[PDB]
RNA sequence: CCCGCCGGCCGCCCAGGGAAACCGGGAGGCUCCGGGCUCUGGGGGGAGUAUGGCCGCAAGGCUGAAACUUGAAGGCAUUG
RNA sequence: CCCACAGCCCCCGCCGCGGAGCCGAGGGCAAGCUGGUGCCAGCAGCCGCGGUAAUUCCAGCUCGGCGAGCGUCGCGCGGCGCUGCUGCAGUUGAAACGCCCGUAGUUGGCCCCCCGCCGCCACGAGGAAACGGGAGCGCUCCAGGCAGGCCCGUUGGAC
């Protein structure tokens, strides 16, 4: 057969079981306005990733502290979270993870990091600027609004040298 | 006895709204900033009367 | 005009002799005056919500006599919850009666941890069950961040009680709202009457209150 | 006919404690009953007890002090794997913090905490909290 | 207790469930085979047939109306069914001896609404969706 | 005569249980839901019918469907 | 630049087509104003609407949901503790054989300190990957792939 048959693929998001729920609609619209999200698939993606992290943390927490698997997996998970900036550096216990929330994921988006740096007037302005390729990360132009910046690259985000 | 006995006004020309993320901006402003007494509803007679 | 106490407990409340509601609850003293609680909540921290409004008819010689029945819950989102009902010929007066009854009866709610102890309790102390009519409810502690897994009606009660993480199960004819709310109320009420090994400590009775 | 002596003993104990009694008498004695009661005593639920010899069907006397809220048996002895204990704990116990689940192992009768400590499994006998 | 609970009793429990799960109407209707042999569509989403008579059916007692339907004969079975064209004034688009595509109603094989003994819907005629003809998206000038 | 024990037949009833009527020598000790064994049921009709099999002098008994149809049928209690 | 030849992606120069539909607005279930018709025409998964205001039909205005996708039909899982091992019911709602004996079958009080055997628990060997889980790596992100950096565990692909 064609080698293209062995290529993998998967979905990335989940839809709520009860759609018409007033508080949920209000909160989702509030978040969309605050962070200027395009559609409601982004929130579903964030919820999916958060659920994955929470499930991993639960499974690890069920075990004993001195379980080799627990140590290995918790160390990897904490390192990833710290490198990504989602979890604060000073927290190094698996319990703290279960308290995380999607807003922490959102705060690490490129729009957010360039807005808190005073490099853009607004999230909408940030998106428009990102599309036109006036921005760079570590000397490389990034035009994806949902691109997530690691902590080590936070000070390396600047305006594109070649942009007008 | 004739089917279709039950089956004329022209369409009013108005500027198209801003589609995409912009639609989310005005909806946010419609019911979180811009004013919508007697509590509030969505397009009851009284609210529509004032704008007319 | 001014709140004139009609009970010894009411007069004591009028004076500043007793300072906390937990003191009254510790001696299982019935409450008969709506002012005895609002004095301890001067800023109207207590919320309010009308769960259901239903109409009941009585057959008579000439037509039917209609009436309204209302259900109301109140809480400050800090280990306090109450439930009441009221019936009257008019909707507004029935709502007032239900609010008064809900305010009158109130119970503290015990909260605990799922595994790791981190400051403020976030879920129920342990498993709790309630029963009213055909309806049964189970409340199971949940981890932090799990939200409230429950139907819209029960979730409002759990919010007003000041809970954040909990798994629920319902059995019976749950479409009867009053019996569901009563079952959850009874389950919450039972919380401070369940003995645990932490409370095995033997303390001598005191001559206060 | 009589089959599960432990079930009858536990039902009698709970019945007596319900109406705030002080002593109970359970008719047939057995090694498993004795170990169950010893564990209960070490955890602080039932204080002291005595075994009365009569050559046949030895009787037992136990002294109560409240505290106990529920006790039971699982009749068919299921074989819990060492890593399958959390599900049973969640299903059976009110909370993951103070209940006890009894298992019989090649190392003897112990609690689920002790079996988790030694990372071994076995068969289930009962529970109390 | 009422149910057997011994450690060596798996066979009896399996047999009990095997026998007793045939008492559910849904399970029987699905796993028995009579419905499949009796359903004119043989477990298909929709079928293609020829209309042969255009008729009107009265409604039930609490309602009062004459619903417009046609008689169809399925190509792959040669049996007869009654299919109902709901949209207003859409009977005039259907002509006698015309090729049609007929699907089901919401419920699997029960009657829907006040229409007595009707279980099928017309969706396409002469290759054009009826919903599209009703909205004037297309025209049937080929017929 | 009265004070007990075993066994049996009954009445009222605190807890508890239940949709309730009521049970309480359990219909209790159960969503805080695991003593052992056996049988039966899964919306209402069609229908204990048709077709086969076994038994029986017969009358009939045991076993026992489907197509099709239908949105309620039922229980305990309240006011008229 | 790439490519067997050509596209495509990507990079460099000169001009520079900015386009949203599908469903719905009585309840379940988030979302209301005139004109027609008059139990007719039609809507309606269920409850129901329509016999002169039709908040439900047909139109206009307005509004809501998802969104480059939306809706309809059939099947499977879930919903369903309505197949119940966990975990249903059996006085009156559907349902304890008229009663006894009884074989297969299922279930069987207490007691021995250590030996043998069966089940049981734990560990281990042996035996394909792909899939799934999972360690590390900025295909610009991502769905993915096993890459890759210079001053690399013997660079890595562990389990
Ligand atoms: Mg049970
Ligand atoms: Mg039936
Ligand atoms: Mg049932
Ligand atoms: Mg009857
Ligand atoms: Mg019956």
């Amino acid at each position: 057969p064609r080698i293209s048959r062995h290529r993998n693929s998967s979905k990335t998001y989940s839809t709520p079981k009860k759609p018409f729920t007033k508080p949920r609609l209000d909160a989702e619209l509030k978040l969309c306005g605050e962070y200027g999200l395009k559609c409601k698939r982004e929130i579903y993606r964030a919820r999916y990733m958060l659920a994955k992290i929470r499930r991993t943390a639960r499974n690890l927490l069920t075990l004993d502290e001195n379980d080799i698997k627990r140590r290995f997996e918790g160390a990897a998970l904490l390192r990833r979270l710290h490198m990504l900036g989602i979890l604060d550096e000073e927290k190094d216990q698996l319990d703290y993870v279960l308290g995380l929330r999607i807003e922490d994921i959102f705060k690490r988006r490129l729009q957010s990091v360039i807005v808190e740096s005073k490099l853009a007037k607004s999230v909408h302005h940030a998106r428009n600027m990102i599309k036109a390729r006036h921005i760079s990360v570590g000397g490389q132009i990034v035009n994806i609004p949902s691109y997530m910046v690691r902590i080590s690259n936070t000070s390396r985000v600047a305006i594109a040298d070649t942009s007008s | 006895t004739s089917a279709g006995k039950v089956r004329k006004k022209e369409k009013k020309e108005k500027p198209r709204p801003p589609r995409g993320r912009a639609y989310k901006r005005l909806l946010y402003n419609k019911n979180f900033v811009d004013d919508t007494h007697n509590g509030r509803r969505l397009g009851p007679n009284n609210l529509l009367i004032r704008q007319k | 005009e001014e709140w004139h106490p009609s009970t010894k407990l009411g007069r004591l409340v009028k004076a500043g002799k007793i300072e906390s509601l937990y003191d009254i609850f510790k001696y299982s003293l019935p409450i008969k005056e709506t002012e005895i609680i609002d004095y301890f909540f001067p800023k109207s921290e207590l919320a309010e919500e009308v769960c259901n409004i239903m109409s009941v008819q009585k057959q008579t010689t000439a037509g039917q006599r209609t009436r309204f029945r209302a259900h109301v819950i109140v809480g400050n989102r800090d280990g306090f919850i109450g439930y009441g009902a009221g019936v009257s010929k008019e909707v507004a007066n029935a709502i007032k009666k239900a609010a008064k009854n809900a305010r009158l009866n109130i119970v503290p709610v015990r909260r605990g941890f799922w595994g790791g102890k981190l400051g403020d309790p976030h879920t129920v102390s342990s498993k709790l069950s309630g029963k009213c009519g055909s309806v049964r409810v189970r409340l199971i502690p949940a981890p932090r961040g799990a939200g409230i897994v429950a139907s819209p009606t029960v979730a409002k009660v759990l919010e007003f009680a000041g809970v954040s993480d909990v798994f629920t199960r319902q059995s019976g004819h749950s479409r009867t709202l009053m019996n569901s709310v009563g079952a959850v109320y009874n389950a919450l009420k039972s919380s401070y009457s369940i003995l645990t090994p932490d409370l095995w400590k033997k303390e001598q009775l005191d001559h206060v209150q | 006919v009589r089959i599960n002596v432990l079930r009858d003993a536990l039902k009698s104990i709970c019945n007596a404690q319900r109406i705030g009694k002080k002593q109970v008498i359970v008719r047939p004695s057995s090694k498993v009953i004795i170990e169950f009661l010893q564990l209960m005593q070490k955890n602080g639920y039932i204080s002291d007890f005595a075994v009365v010899d009569n050559h046949r069907s030895n009787r037992i006397v136990v002294n109560l002090i409240g505290r106990l809220n529920k006790a039971g048996v699982i009749s068919p002895r299921f074989d819990i794997p060492a890593n399958d204990i959390e599900k049973w704990v969640v299903n059976l116990l009110p909370s993951r913090l103070f209940g006890h689940i009894i298992l019989t192992t090649s190392q003897g009768i112990m609690d689920h905490i002790e079996a988790q400590h030694r990372q071994i499994g076995g068969k289930v006998i009962g529970y109390f909290y | 207790m009422s149910k057997t609970s011994g450690l060596y009793t798996a066979r009896k429990l399996r047999t009990v469930r095997r026998v007793n799960r045939w008492a559910d109407k849904k399970y029987r209707k699905a796993h028995l085979g009579t419905w499949l042999k009796a359903n004119p569509l043989e477990g298909a989403c929709m079928a293609r047939g020829i209309v042969t008579q255009k008729i009107g059916i009265s409604a039930k007692q609490p309602n009062s109306a004459v619903r417009k339907a046609v008689r169809v004969q399925l190509t792959k079975n040669s049996k007869k069914i009654t299919a109902f064209v709901p949209r207003d004034g859409s009977i005039t688009y259907i002509d006698n001896n015309d090729e049609v595509l007929v699907a089901g109603f919401g419920r699997a094989g029960r009657a829907v609404g006040d229409i007595p003994g009707c279980r099928f819907k017309v969706i396409k005629v002469a290759g054009i969706g009826l919903l599209a003809l009703f909205l004037r998206k297309r025209e049937k000038r080929a017929r």
